[PDB]
């Protein structure tokens, strides 16, 4: 999976509450989280479909 | 709102809230048909939810209006935030009344010191989660261009300004994006983006609305 699936997810400074999904090693599931509408990360997703297609949910 | 309160019944009646399927952004109403948001709360599909005190509860002249149009300024730049700025046109007009009605643009450019009032559902907490279903104020202040500037080294475009507290405490957060910064009956600000909510030295940044009055007036024009 690539690397940028390892990383935290990423709020950012912006103030909306747009929920978003990311990879979350540890626990090796595509999670919820606050994303705050810019300067997104690549390790979020639009839906939980796209973040195991592309960061390995098998 | 972290450190704010609970608004006043019927006192912000031109805040909006954007939603799919879950309350993401505030707004305000400028005209019966037309709302301001910040570029970044865009999404493709919209319901503007108006009239609304606590967003979990109906409580009896909300209404619920689908965006027809959603129009993000053609510059905003999803790296610096510059005109971070978005106009939706309802698919119907809004009914005016004591709870839903319009906020004028400003004459002005925001002056320092100027007592401001800023609304929204965004969360409360500096740290951790703890997201209000009633509308929250706060009283603010405008702070200096070089405050703003010194808060936020370099990144402080002539379309953003700073509102609120440099001691931390008071600011907007996550969901309140998009909503009003109002001073003297007119919107001055979009609530945009901050280093965090609430803490020292990292006062909340917001759109500077005067310099978009031509654009908003012009983008009407062109789709009414």
């Amino acid at each position: 999976r690539p690397d940028f699936c390892l990383e935290p997810p990423y709020t950012g400074p912006c103030k909306a509450r747009i929920i978003r999904y990311f990879y979350n090693a540890k626990a090796g599931l595509c999670q919820t989280f606050v994303y705050g509408g810019c300067r997104a990360k690549r390790n979020n997703f639009k839906s939980a479909e796209d973040c195991m297609r592309t960061c390995g949910g098998a | 709102i972290v450190g704010g309160y609970n608004c006043e019944e019927n006192s912000v009646p031109y805040q909006v809230s954007l939603n799919s399927g879950y309350h993401f952004c505030g707004g305000s109403l400028i005209n019966e048909q037309w709302v301001v948001s910040a570029g970044h709360c865009y999404k493709s599909r919209i319901q503007v939810r108006l009239g609304e005190h606590n967003i979990e509860v109906l409580e009896g002249n909300e209404q619920f209006i689908n965006a027809a149009k959603i129009i993000r300024h053609p510059q905003y730049d999803r790296k610096t935030l510059n005109n971070d700025i978005m106009l939706i046109k309802l698919s119907s007009r809004a009914v005016i009344n004591a709870h839903v009605s319009t906020i004028s643009l400003p004459t002005a450019p925001p002056a320092t010191g100027t007592k401001c009032l800023i609304s929204g559902w965004g969360n409360t907490a500096s740290s951790g989660a703890d997201y209000p279903d009633e509308l929250q104020c706060l009283d603010a202040p405008v702070l200096s261009q070089a405050k703003c500037e010194a808060s936020y080294p370099g990144k402080i475009t002539s379309n953003m300004f700073c509102v609120g507290f440099l001691e931390g405490g008071k600011d907007s957060c996550q969901r309140d994006s998009g909503g009003p910064v109002v001073c003297n009956g007119q919107l001055q600000g979009v609530v945009s983006w901050g280093d965090g909510c609430a803490q020292k030295n990292k006062p909340g940044v917001y759109t500077k609305v005067y310099n978009y009055v031509k654009w908003i007036k012009n983008t009407i024009a062109a789709n009414s």
